């Protein structure tokens, strides 16, 4: 009411985050228009 | 109030009272509420 | 192997152009040119299945 208060700054608490995968390990970044998704390895053992 | 310095950090003060004694003084007022924004910035630690 | 995207200015800091962009917009906020094919997409489809059935 008489107060008058001030405000200073406000600490922030910013969150410990980083990916180091995402950006290292997945370059390649593929959308789906299917359902559904396959994978193939081909098992290479020529005698 | 009077010298409109309100607001400071230092505020030097001398004065000779009246009467029958010669007595003067000398006064430095401050109000210092050093702070920090970050509380959890620091980390203390008590070693044994 | 993955797409890679890089960001790249239009112009350099001393005014050369770095990057020429050129197309005709049609109203005001356009982006990005528009080929003309697309008002006869369905019909030149459609008139290939006609001359192939």
């Amino acid at each position: 009411m008489y107060t008058t208060a001030q405000l200073l700054a406000a600490n922030e608490q910013k969150f410990k985050f980083d990916p180091l995968f995402l950006r290292l390990f997945f370059r390649e970044s593929y959308p789906f228009t299917t359902e559904k998704v396959y994978l193939s390895q081909i098992p290479g053992l020529v005698n | 109030q009077r010298e409109g310095i309100n607001a400071s950090a230092r505020y030097p003060k001398n004065w000779v009272t009246t009467g029958d004694p010669a007595r003067e003084f000398t006064m430095i007022q401050s109000a210092p509420l050093m702070l920090l924004a970050d509380p959890d910035e620091f980390v203390s630690v008590q070693l044994a | 192997m993955p797409q890679k995207w890089t960001w790249i200015p239009r112009e350099l800091p001393g005014g050369r152009a770095s990057f020429i962009h050129v197309f005709e917009p049609v109203e005001d906020g356009q982006t990005r040119g528009a080929n003309v094919f697309y008002s006869v997409m369905e019909q030149m489809k459609m008139l290939d299945t006609l001359q192939n059935t």
